[PDB]
Parts: C-alpha cells; sequence; structure tokens
C-alpha cells in the first residue's frame, strides 16, 4: 500500500501487547477471586431475612393451598410480627497503559480495513507526530487499548462466567414495607375447576412401558 | 545476552529453592538431591555476586543438568 | 548526528586538495612529509607512508588567493600570493605560521634566496619595478632598490651566490638587454651593463644561468647557444652546434633546465637542454666549450635530485613506441658523467586510454649499502596523483583522484533487483496447470522453504560489479559523479569505493554538462541507460554521450549527430516501447529533434504535439521567449517578454522538481473550514538584481510568471538588498535569502500561495483556463550567518515534515524545520490562532549545535547538496559537495517505520515468563481457597 | 459538513508538459 513496514515491528510489537494485555487480564480475575471478600453475619440477620422470605412466598403462592389456613396465616404476620479490593481492580489498567505508552510508542502499528472521516485521527494516532497521515494507521497505544476493549466476549467464554473486566436497611421499614404490601391481597384459590379440565381427554398414557425393567446397577 | 539470561535463570531457581525451604524447613537438607540442588544454587549465587562486585566457579553451571535425574521419575 | 553511537556507521566524508602547481620533497628525511600547493587555493601537508592530509590550509576561492610562488628552506616554507601582495612562512612541523607581511604595490616578477658567508639570511623579491630584500627570521624589511629604466626594460629573472653581490636582469624584445649588479650589505647600483639581441624576445622561459653566473641562452634563428660570463666579460660568445651534432626543432621553443643545489655556493656546471618536443641533452660547460655528456631522443620527462654532495638525474620515457601500452621507465643518471646507475628502473603503467603524465618530482636518500635509493611522484593528465617506490610488486605505495574536487552533476540509480529473486519471479507464482497443480506446487515450496530453515539452523554451531543486488528496503544506490576535468565515476553509496571510472576526451575546462537517467533498471531483459550532454563553451558544438549507469560501458546504440548548436534540452515522460523516456533537444534554428527517433515515438508525438511547451531565457539581452511545438516537430513563437538589462540583470530561474509528489491538496485552519493550495505545475520563480551599486539603490526582484502563457502571476521588488541569492522554490512555496545594507544583516523571504475557499476545478489543471489569480501571502525573518548552500529534502510520499538543510560557510549544515517559516504565524496572538495552533511570530531564528546533520565532519568550500528518496517514508539520503564530499542519512520525523536499534529482547521475555508464572501460581492459590472455603 | 473528505482527494494530472531554462 502507501507505506512500507519492516516484518520485525510486525513480529516483536505486535504479538507481545496481545500476550501482555490477554494474561494481565487472567491475573486480575484470579487476584479479585482470591481476595474477593469475607463478611460474617449475625442470628438475627439471617432469622429475619428468612422471615421476609417466607412472607413474600406466602404473599406469592398462596393460591395453592385451602382459603382457610391462607386466612390463617394471614392472621398471623399481621398483628403479633409484623408490629410486634477495587484499586487493583482498575489501577493497573492505566498502569499498564503508561507503561506501555513509556517502553512501546514511537511506530506505526496496524491498520483498520475501513475508511474513517477525521474525527477519529486524533484517537488512534498518540505517538506519532506526523500532520496528513490518514486515520487507518494507528499508533501502539491505541491498538493496545482496542485490544483491552476487545477480550470481555473472549474473557466470557474461556473463563467461568464474566470477570476480569470493569464494569436489610432498616429491620423496621421492611417489615412496614411487607405489612403493606401483603394487606392488599385476597385468595384466588386455583383448583375450583381441576376436574373439568382433568376430565377433558384421556391420559397420557403413551411413552411410559418402553424400555425395561432395572435390574442391577449400570 | 547469555550473561544476562543467567540473571533469570538464578532468580527462578532461587525462588523455587525459598519455596522448598519454606514448605520443608528442616527435612529439604536430609535428602542427598535437595541438598545438592541447594550447593549448586549456593555457588551460582554465590560466583555471580562476586563477579558482580568487581570464572573459575562458571564450571558449577555445568553441574545443572544433573538435577534433571532429582525430580523426573523412573530415573 | 545524535546519540554519540551512529558515529560512523551510516555517513562518510573524502577529502581533496586541487591539482597540483608546486611541490617540494627535500626534508629531513626521518620526517615523512609532502607540502603541496594546488590550484585551488590550497596548501596542504600529506604523509609520504600512505597519502593522508596531516594538515591543510584553505584560502579564498577567487583570484584573490592564487599562489604566485613557493620556497623551501630547512623547516619552513615560503609563500607569496594574492598577486606579488602577501607573504608569508608557513612553519611544516606544526602546521602553524612564522610570520605574514604585506608588499608594496606593484608585479610580481620572480622570488628568489640570497646568503652571505655560508649562510642564508635574506628573501629577495623582484617586482616589475623594484628589488626588494627582506629579513628570514622575522621577515622586516631591509631595503628596496628602484631597477633603473624600469619604464622600458622588463626585468625577469634574479639571480646571486656566496659571492656578496645580486644581479638582477631585464630584457627588451629585439633589443637591448641590461644587467644589473647591486651589493648586498648596503644596496647600491654597483654595476651596469648592457648588450644587444636582436633574435630573442624572452628571458625567464628560455635563458638559463650555469657555473659561476654565467648567463646562456639558445638560439635557432641564428642555430647557436650565446653565453656570458656575468662577472668579468661584457660581450655575447656565440658556440654552433654543429660541434656537438644537434638540430632545434622547427617553430619549438628551446629551453636551459640548470640546477643549483645549495643557494650558496655556485651553480652546477652540468645543465639539461629541451631542443625538440621529447628531446633533451645533458650537457656540460667549461671555459667556453660544450661536452656533449649524454642525449635522449624520445623521452617524456627530466628531472633532477641531490643528496649529500651527489646530484642525480631523472629520466622517465616509455618502452615500445602514442606510447603502446601506457607503459613508462623511469632511469636515475649521474649528472657529472652520463651513466646509468644499475639497479634503478621503475616500470609502471596507466590503467586510462588516453591519458600520460605532465609532471615528475623526485626524492631521493641513501641506503646503507652507500647505494642512492629514491621515490618518485607522477602527477597524470586527468589529475590523478601517483607516489612510485623502488620495489617489485609494489610499485605503486599509493595514489589519488584529484579531479572528484569539481563535481559539476551528480545522480542516484538503484540497484538492478537481486537475481535470486528477479530470476525467481518467472518460476514463483507462476501458473502451471488446473486446480490441482498451484497447490501442489506450493506445498513442494513450503516444504523446500523448511529445508533451508533447517539448514540455515545447522551451520549455527558446525565487492563484486557483477554481484551487486539492492537492499530491502532500498537504501544502497550508485552514485554517478561527473567532474569539470572530463572525468565519469561510479561510486558505491554506502561506503565510498570507486566501482567504475570512465574518461572523455577533449574537454574544454568550461564547459556545461547535463546529464538525465532516461531508463532504469526495472526492465530485466534491457540494461539501465543514461545520457550525458557536452556543449563547447567557445565554438558551441554539443555532443551526446550514452552509456550503462552500472557497468559505465558506452552503449551499442549510436547517438544522433548534433550539426547545430544547442539551446536547450527536454525530458518527457513518454515511454518508447522499450520503456526509454524520450528526448528533445531544441537547437539554434528552434526546430527540436527526438532521440530515440523509432517509429513509435514519432507517431506519438505527431498526436501529442500541441501540448508541449519551450521556453528559453536570454540573460545577457534579458529577454524570455516561449514556444509551442508543431505536428512535424517545428516550433512556432507563443509569447515574449522583456526585462532591460540596464536597470536589472538575471541571476536564477528555479523550477520545481519533476519527481516530486504533493500528498494534501488543501489546509485544514480548524472550525471545519479547508483553505485550498494552487498548485501550478508550470510556475516559474526569476530573481533579477539590479546593476545600481550603491548602498541605497540597490535592490531585488522576484518573478512569479506561468511557462505556457506567460501571465505574470506575481511581482515583487526588495529595497536595501543585494547579493548573492539562494532560492528554493517547492510544491506550493519560495524561500529566498539575500543580504540587507542598511542594517546589514541576513534575511530570509517567504512566499506562500493559496486558492480561495472553492476548487476551480478538481478533476484537472490546464493553465489556459485558470482567469483568477491566487493569494500570495509574504514573510521575512533575520538569520545570523552566511549561507553558502540550500536545499530542500525530499520523500516518496511527500508525507513527513519537510526540513531546510543550509551549508554555511564554517562547514557544519544545518536543519531547520519548514513550519518555523510560515507566513500565518500571527504577530498578536488570538483565541483562533490557539485552535490552529500557531507559534507568535518572532523576528529572529537561532542557531543550535545539535542540529547539525554532521558532527565535526565539516565539508570545506561547499558547493551543492542532493537529496534522495530512498525507498523508504523515513529515511532520506543527503550528499554534500565541495571540496569534501560527504554522505549520510536523515529522518525528519524520527523514523516512524523502522523498529529501534535499542529493543531489549531480554526484558520482553523475562516479563512474558513471568507473567506466565504468576498466572500459574494465582490459579492454584485461588483453586485452593474455594477448595478449603467449601471444607469449611 | 466540510473539512472531511479531504483524505479522499486524489490530486489531478498536468495537461502540458514544459522544460528548459537559462540558455546552455
Ligand atoms: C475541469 O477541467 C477538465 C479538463 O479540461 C474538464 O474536462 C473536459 O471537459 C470538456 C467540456 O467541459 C470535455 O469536452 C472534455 O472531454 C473534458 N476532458 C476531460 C479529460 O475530462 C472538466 O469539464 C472541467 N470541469 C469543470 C467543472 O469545468
Ligand atoms: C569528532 O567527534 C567524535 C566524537 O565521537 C570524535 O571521536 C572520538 O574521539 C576520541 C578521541 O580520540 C575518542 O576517544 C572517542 O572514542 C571517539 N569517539 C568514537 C565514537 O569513536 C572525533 O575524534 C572527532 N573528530 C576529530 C577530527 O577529532
Ligand atoms: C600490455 O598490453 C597487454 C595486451 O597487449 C595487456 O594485456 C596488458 O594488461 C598491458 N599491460 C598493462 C600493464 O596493462
Amino acid at each position: 500500500p502507501e507505506l512500507l513496514l519492516d516484518s520485525n515491528i510486525r513480529l516483536w510489537v505486535v504479538l507481545p501487547i496481545v500476550i501482555i494485555t490477554f494474561f494481565v487480564g487472567m491475573i486480575r480475575h484470579y487476584v479479585s477471586i482470591l481476595l474477593q471478600s469475607d463478611k460474617k453475619l449475625t442470628q438475627e440477620q439471617v432469622s429475619d431475612s428468612q422471615v421476609l422470605i417466607r412472607s413474600r412466598v406466602l404473599r406469592e403462592n398462596g393460591k395453592y393451598i385451602p382459603k382457610q389456613s391462607f386466612l390463617t396465616r394471614k392472621y398471623y404476620f399481621n398483628n403479633p410480627e409484623d408490629g410486634f479490593g477495587n484499586v487493583t481492580n482498575v489501577l493497573p489498567m492505566i498502569l499498564i497503559g503508561g507503561w506501555i505508552n513509556m517502553t512501546f510508542s514511537g511506530f506505526v502499528t496496524t491498520k483498520v480495513p475501513f475508511p474513517l472521516t477525521l474525527r477519529f485521527k486524533p484517537m488512534l494516532q498518540q505517538g506519532i507526530e506526523l500532520l496528513t497521515l490518514d486515520a487507518s494507521w494507528v499508533s501502539s497505544a491505541s491498538w493496545y487499548f482496542l485490544n483491552v476493549f476487545g477480550l470481555r466476549s473472549i474473557y466470557s467464554l474461556i473463563l467461568g462466567q464474566d470477570n476480569a473486566a470493569d464494569q436489610p436497611a432498616d429491620t423496621n421499614k421492611a417489615f412496614k414495607t411487607e405489612w403493606e404490601a401483603l394487606e392488599l391481597t385476597d385468595h384466588q384459590w386455583a383448583l375450583d375447576d381441576v376436574e373439568e379440565e382433568l376430565m377433558a381427554k384421556d391420559l397420557h398414557f403413551e411413552g411410559m412401558f418402553k424400555k425395561e425393567l432395572q435390574t442391577s446397577i449400570f | 545476552n547469555l550473561e544476562r539470561v543467567e540473571y533469570l535463570f538464578l532468580i527462578i531457581f532461587t525462588v523455587e529453592a525459598f519455596l522448598k525451604v519454606i514448605a520443608y524447613g528442616l527435612l529439604f537438607h536430609p535428602n542427598a538431591y535437595l541438598r545438592n540442588g541447594w550447593n549448586l544454587l549456593d555457588f551460582i549465587i554465590v560466583v555471580v555476586g562476586l563477579f558482580s562486585a568487581i570464572k573459575a566457579l562458571r564450571a558449577f553451571r555445568v553441574l545443572r543438568p544433573l538435577r534433571l535425574v532429582s525430580g523426573v521419575p523412573s530415573l | 548526528a545524535v546519540y554519540e553511537d551512529q558515529v560512523g556507521k551510516f555517513d562518510w566524508r573524502q577529502q581533496y586538495v586541487g591539482k597540483v602547481k608546486f611541490a617540494s620533497l627535500e626534508f629531513s628525511p626521518g620526517s615523512k612529509k609532502l607540502v603541496v600547493a594546488t590550484e585551488k587555493n590550497v596548501i596542504a601537508a600529506l604523509n609520504s607512508r600512505t597519502g593522508e592530509i596531516l594538515w591543510r590550509h584553505v584560502d579564498k576561492g577567487t583570484a584573490e588567493g592564487a599562489v604566485d610562488a613557493m620556497l623551501l628552506h630547512g623547516q619552513d616554507v615560503i609563500t607569496v600570493s594574492n598577486g606579488g601582495r602577501i607573504m608569508r612562512s608557513w612553519e611544516t612541523n606544526i602546521g602553524g605560521l612564522n610570520w605574514e607581511i604585506t608588499l608594496d604595490s606593484g608585479s610580481f616578477q620572480a622570488l628568489g634566496l640570497v646568503g652571505l658567508q655560508e649562510s642564508v639570511r635574506y628573501i629577495a623579491v623582484l617586482k616589475k619595478t623594484t628589488l626588494a630584500l627582506h629579513h628570514l627570521s622575522s621577515g622586516h624589511l631591509k631595503w628596496v632598490e628602484h631597477l633603473p629604466e624600469s619604464d622600458s626594460i622588463h626585468y625577469q629573472m634574479v639571480y646571486s651566490y656566496g659571492s656578496g653581490v645580486v644581479w638582477a636582469l631585464g630584457v627588451v624584445p629585439f633589443s637591448h638587454v641590461n644587467i644589473v649588479k647591486f651589493n648586498v650589505e648596503d644596496g647600491e647600483i654597483v654595476q651596469q651593463v648592457r648588450v644587444s639581441t636582436p633574435w630573442l624576445q624572452h628571458l625567464s622561459g628560455a635563458c638559463g644561468v650555469v657555473d659561476e653566473a654565467v648567463l646562456v641562452c639558445p638560439d635557432p634563428s641564428s642555430r647557436s647557444l650565446q653565453t656570458l660570463a656575468l662577472e668579468t666579460e661584457w660581450e655575447l660568445r656565440q658556440i654552433p652546434l654543429q660541434s656537438l651534432d644537434l638540430e632545434f626543432g622547427s617553430g619549438f621553443q628551446p629551453r636551459v633546465l640548470p640546477t643549483q643545489p645549495n643557494p650558496v655556493d655556485a651553480s652546477r656546471a652540468q645543465f639539461f637542454l629541451h631542443l625538440s618536443p621529447s628531446h633533451y641533452a645533458l650537457l656540460q660547460y667549461h671555459y667556453g666549450t660544450l661536452s656533449l655528456l649524454k642525449n635522449f631522443p624520445q623521452t617524456a620527462l627530466v628531472s633532477f635530485a641531490t643528496t649529500g654532495e651527489k646530484t642525480v638525474a631523472a629520466v622517465m620515457a616509455c618502452r615500445n613506441e602514442a606510447c603502446f601500452n601506457q607503459t613508462y621507465t623511469i632511469n636515475l643518471y649521474l649528472v657529472e658523467t652520463g651513466r646509468r646507475l644499475l639497479d634503478t628502473t621503475i616500470t609502471f603503467s596507466l590503467e586510462q586510454s588516453g591519458t600520460r603524465p605532465e609532471r615528475l618530482y623526485i626524492q631521493v636518500f641513501l641506503k646503507k649499502d652507500d647505494s642512492v635509493g629514491y621515490r618518485a611522484l607522477v602527477q597524470t593528465e586527468d589529475h590523478l596523483l601517483l607516489f612510485l617506490q623502488q620495489l617489485a610488486g609494489k610499485v605503486v605505495l599509493w595514489s589519488r583522484e584529484e579531479s572528484l574536487a569539481e563535481v559539476v552533476c551528480l545522480e542516484m540509480v538503484d540497484l538492478p533487483l537481486t537475481g535470486a529473486q528477479a530470476e525467481l519471479e518467472g518460476e514463483f507464482g507462476k501458473k502451471a496447470d488446473g486446480l490441482l497443480g498451484m497447490f501442489l506446487k506450493r506445498l513442494s515450496s513450503q516444504l523446500i522453504l523448511l529445508q533451508a530453515w533447517t539448514s540455515h539452523l545447522w551451520k549455527m554451531f558446525y565487492i563484486n560489479i557483477d554481484t551487486l543486488a539492492r537492499d530491502e528496503f532500498n537504501l544502497q544506490k550508485m552514485m554517478v559523479m561527473v567532474t569539470a576535468s572530463g572525468k565519469l565515476f561510479g561510486i558505491e553509496s554506502s561506503s565510498g569505493t570507486i566501482l567504475w571510472k570512465q574518461y572523455l576526451p577533449n574537454v574544454k575546462p568550461d564547459s556545461s554538462f547535463k546529464l538525465m537517467v532516461q531508463r532504469t533498471t526495472a526492465h530485466f531483459p534491457h540494461p539501465p541507460q543514461c545520457t550525458l550532454l557536452v556543449k563547447d563553451k567557445e565554438s558551441g558544438m554539443s555532443s551526446l554521450y550514452v552509456f550503462n549507469p552500472i557497468f559505465g560501458k558506452w552503449s551499442q546504440v549510436a547517438p544522433p549527430v548534433l550539426k547545430r548548436p544547442i539551446l536547450q534540452s527536454l525530458l518527457l515522460p513518454v515511454m518508447d516501447q522499450d520503456y526509454a523516456k524520450v528526448l528533445l533537444l531544441i537547437d539554434d534554428e528552434y526546430k527540436v529533434t527526438a532521440f530515440p527517433a523509432t517509429r513509435n515515438v514519432l507517431r506519438q508525438l505527431h498526436e501529442l504535439a500541441p501540448s508541449i511547451f519551450f521556453y528559453l531565457v536570454d540573460a545577457e539581452q534579458g529577454r524570455l521567449c516561449g514556444y509551442r511545438l508543431r505536428k512535424d516537430l517545428t516550433t512556432e513563437l507563443s509569447w515574449e517578454l522583456t526585462i532591460p538589462p540596464e536597470v536589472q540583470r538575471i541571476v536564477k530561474v528555479k523550477g520545481k522538481r519533476s519527481s516530486e509528489h504533493v500528498h494534501s491538496q488543501g489546509r485544514v485552519m480548524g472550525d471545519r473550514s479547508v483553505l485550498y493550495k494552487s498548485l501550478n505545475p508550470n510556475l516559474l520563480a526569476v530573481v533579477t538584481e539590479s546593476t545600481d551599486a550603491h548602498h541605497e539603490r540597490t535592490f531585488i526582484g522576484i518573478f512569479l510568471i506561468d511557462g505556457v502563457t506567460g501571465r505574470i502571476i506575481h511581482s515583487s521588488v526588495q529595497k536595501k538588498a543585494k547579493g548573492p541569492v539562494h532560492i528554493v522554490h517547492s510544491e506550493n512555496w519560495v524561500v529566498y535569502q539575500y543580504w540587507n545594507t542598511k542594517a546589514r544583516r541576513n534575511e530570509f523571504t517567504v512566499l506562500e500561495l493559496y486558492e480561495g475557499t472553492e476548487q476551480y476545478n478538481a478533476t484537472a489543471f490546464s493553465s489556459l483556463d485558470r482567469p483568477q489569480l491566487p493569494q500570495v501571502l509574504q514573510q521575512s525573518y533575520i538569520f545570523p550567518s552566511s549561507i553558502s548552500a540550500m536545499e530542500a529534502t525530499i520523500t516518496e510520499r511527500g508525507i513527513t515534515s519537510r526540513h531546510l538543510l543550509i551549508g554555511l560557510p564554517s562547514g557544519a549544515i544545518l536543519s531547520l524545520p519548514k513550519a518555523l517559516l510560515d507566513p500565518r504565524r500571527p504577530e498578536i496572538p488570538t483565541e483562533q490562532s490557539r485552535e490552529e495552533n500557531l507559534i507568535p511570530y518572532s523576528p529572529d531564528v537561532q542557531i543550535h549545535a545539535e542540529r547539525f546533520i554532521n558532527y565535526n565532519q565539516t565539508v570545506s568550500r561547499m558547493r551543492g547538496i542532493y537529496t534522495a528518496p530512498s525507498g523508504l517514508e523515513s529515511t532520506c539520503l543527503v550528499v554534500a559537495y565541495g571540496l569534501d564530499i560527504y554522505q549520510t542519512r536523515v529522518y525528519p520525523s524520527k523514523q516512524f517505520d523502522v523498529l529501534k536499534d535499542d529493543y531489549d529482547y531480554v526484558l520482553i521475555s523475562s516479563v512474558l515468563f513471568g507473567l506466565v508464572f504468576a498466572t500459574m501460581i494465582t490459579k492454584r492459590l485461588a483453586q485452593v481457597k474455594l477448595l478449603n472455603r467449601a471444607w469449611r | 459538513h466540510a473539512s472531511d473528505w479531504l483524505a479522499f482527494i486524489e490530486p489531478p494530472e498536468r495537461m502540458e508538459f514544459s522544460g528548459g531554462g537559462l540558455l546552455l
């Protein structure tokens, strides 16, 4: 094309950036896992949380029990009960970017295969000092940042779940909120006409007596 | 460049030796092969330090391949 | 350079001195020196063991620095120069200076050395009116006397010895001749003698003094010799040569060569007589009798020398014949009796076809076996110096090519493509068969490449003209140099080793040269081809020479014969079917000649005639003319301009380089707008100087003209200015320097051209369809030095920044950014200036030592700077030629294309290994922590 | 929307050729 490049720069400046950023991300993930947190909770907190979860589950699924039991539980919960670390996550990114800019900047790295406008030029050519060069040619720092940004999906794929990248309050308040939310719920039984639904068609006794009765293990 | 590569080799060997010493304490020494490796490492670091402060002991580097038999099974 | 580490890795310098005029070799000779003076007004001391330079002194290049006379005495040298005005005493041992004085007015005639009582203590200087004696130790004047009858008698010779008196001889052609004897101690005119000679006309170049101050002159008209004893005679004595049976040549001037090894005692009684071209006679004089000691017919050169009390002559001739093999023999002879000294012959030869020696200087010494060994210094016809010794296989000790001190042309041709790849082009990437063939041959090629790789690693622990191949970066080229003496050199551009030489016979000292590269090395079946045009100054005859840039041999295709004087030349970009660019020549009758004149070229010119224009400038009458080519290779006048020579005179005319490329078609000043440049490809910049030399009525005029139609795009005059003027005209701008007399300082002036805000036509540029004048912006700056040369860097695509290379008189070369010389720089800073990122105006440009491209490899008397692209977007090749030759490379934009030479592989490997190790350790620690937390 | 598309403006070409100077 326009410029003639030395193959040595391709062999010795392109790959190391990718290797360094990949392994830096992996190390960041493993270190973040290593010292994630250590939290302890007292008995009252977990007991109250379980009570709140039970009340929420009652409110959500009271439509599968007889109405008398639902209202018996609703008489309860109303009178007696409800009423009685990062520095290593972000700073190493900037530090490594600065170190790479220090020890690698000063030459053309590669070129994107699609045309761009002059708006792209100030971002992709931090190190070079030319004036009329096209915006497709990129510097080393821009390539490093592009490589950093374009690895979230790869990290999510090759590594478990998603990591290695950047992006109750008051018991009485919760008790009052749940008391107010539960007061407007009414029982709606879901078994009123189950028999008629069952009687519509014959039972599905197909594909049940295939194979053979198991004899022993394996 | 071969002079500088010895620095990397020495530092990785000595960090390995430090890990072993911390792990075992006063049981790394009684083993013969561990003692041989530790003595080789000590000679190498001593000669490197003496040379850096200011070539006969370099032959002790030739003893390095023997350490290969210290860990490989069936040998 | 920079960093003090790349010193000598890319640059190289060669030093030179001009053609020898005087020389002196007699020395201790324990110290090995050779003091020489050249025609370039330079005096140097060369080592004799190797031929290097111990010290060198360069004077003014004009006629006010010519050396008139040179003498040696002990360890000191005496020089008379500046038209008989300045006398200097150089200390040879240290290279400094003992003293320097100024003589009175007059014309120098001869320089002599006198002494008294076996001790030399005075210097005698002769001028057409007077004679002066000065002290030798300090140079203080002793006395001056006026030569009687100086109005008509032309005095030409001075002779004296240890007697105590000084003679002075004057002649009037075909008339009386006068001899006046003064006394050294006081300076009275103690004797006068007059004689009559109606047959001679010269005294300096024909007569001589031998023995006890005896004057001897030849006479071919009387066919004899004339002698006169200046001591006790007052009449001429004639002696015929029929006794010795010689014969003067017809239409030739005979010469007499005496010798005087010691200025104190008398001269030797034996002397040489140059009788005919290549005819000498060693004769001996004794009391009015001449004895034929020896004769030498068909001999080239003779010389004298003396060691201790032995005087020895040296004779150079050739063996067979216009000598057959250009092979010459040098023999030693005793002066007392004509006799060869056995085991002294030296045989040498000259490589060039039509050269021959012209000077011979001999240094003698006494050997251990009481023998007389010697060495010789020979200058050939083409400014080549050879130092010959008395060995068998090492007859040539060293040689120097001193024709390279007057380089007049220069070109760079890239080396031919490597044969191992040029021929591989045919066998690689070639279609052979269907879809089943190319992949099979590709995998076979991969297999053989693997085999080559394995072979290369197996050996890890186990300059010829026809092997030249270009580099991958094309950073090595083939410099082609043309010298004023008529010699062509083909030199490697990487180490400065002469690869080939060629000679052009019968080249006048003030001819005009112009060469252009016709065909390059990008077409294998055809050879590269270059052409050289030489025009004679006086006769006006013009000639062409076609040759190969790589080998130097003349091509088989015979160039045409130019029956008329050639006015100008042009090199079209139209290529023949042989990929040779067509060349046109316009002669004195305004009809053009084409080369090559093939049928295809003739048809193409017949089709393309009305699109080619010639412009001619006559500085004598200040008249510019412009013609248009017609269909049948005839020309018709199109435009004409006149500048009255009585007010202004043209000094320069500059056009843009035809092999440059402009990258951007406009400039951005911000706020989403573009200012478009006016890139006229036919613009001409003409510089004129006023004819009024007064310090308040002198001016320099600048004209920007169009070469096709003749419209004067711009006219300007700068007042209170004086030449010389150095100008650079490039893609969009013009920068010229001058001298201002009212403030007495050197100034730069920059003009820049811009179009409007909309392109008139973005598809083509026709000079017949541009009815709108451009916008011109001008500015000026102060430069605190003088300038010897100026040039601008070039690149393949014009992407890198532009720099000006300036050659100062001291010897250094300065690299000045072009962005500093911008007419748009504001005096009052504004917000728009800030958003344009423009430096506020400053009237002075500073010179820093860090900006020199040559650290201390200074070039003396610089005359030219040449720049080459060198197949890479960040490097440009620079060659500066003056008295010396210097070659280097420059990167204006810090070499963004090639990896830095200080790359640390070990650190990269160490950091990679450390990252891998840390990854492994952290993974293990995290896994163990999770496992231990699972089991509480 | 100007000051863009400038890098895509390929240079035009000459329509005539001229050479010479001071008399040789
Ligand atoms: C810009 O200049 C070019 C060169 O003259 C113009 O192209 C020519 O246009 C004429 C008529 O306008 C045609 O007859 C020629 O055949 C064209 N020649 C070529 C080589 O294109 C072009 O029209 C001009 N553009 C404008 C806007 O005036
Ligand atoms: C021009 O400057 C260079 C600077 O490098 C001089 O080269 C140095 O010379 C000194 C004295 O002999 C040596 O000790 C250094 O080793 C030289 N440097 C290098 C890189 O070789 C050079 O001598 C100067 N030119 C002249 C004529 O003195
Ligand atoms: C003398 O001439 C022969 C050919 O006749 C040539 O080969 C030889 O090189 C010549 N001598 C020298 C010194 O060039």
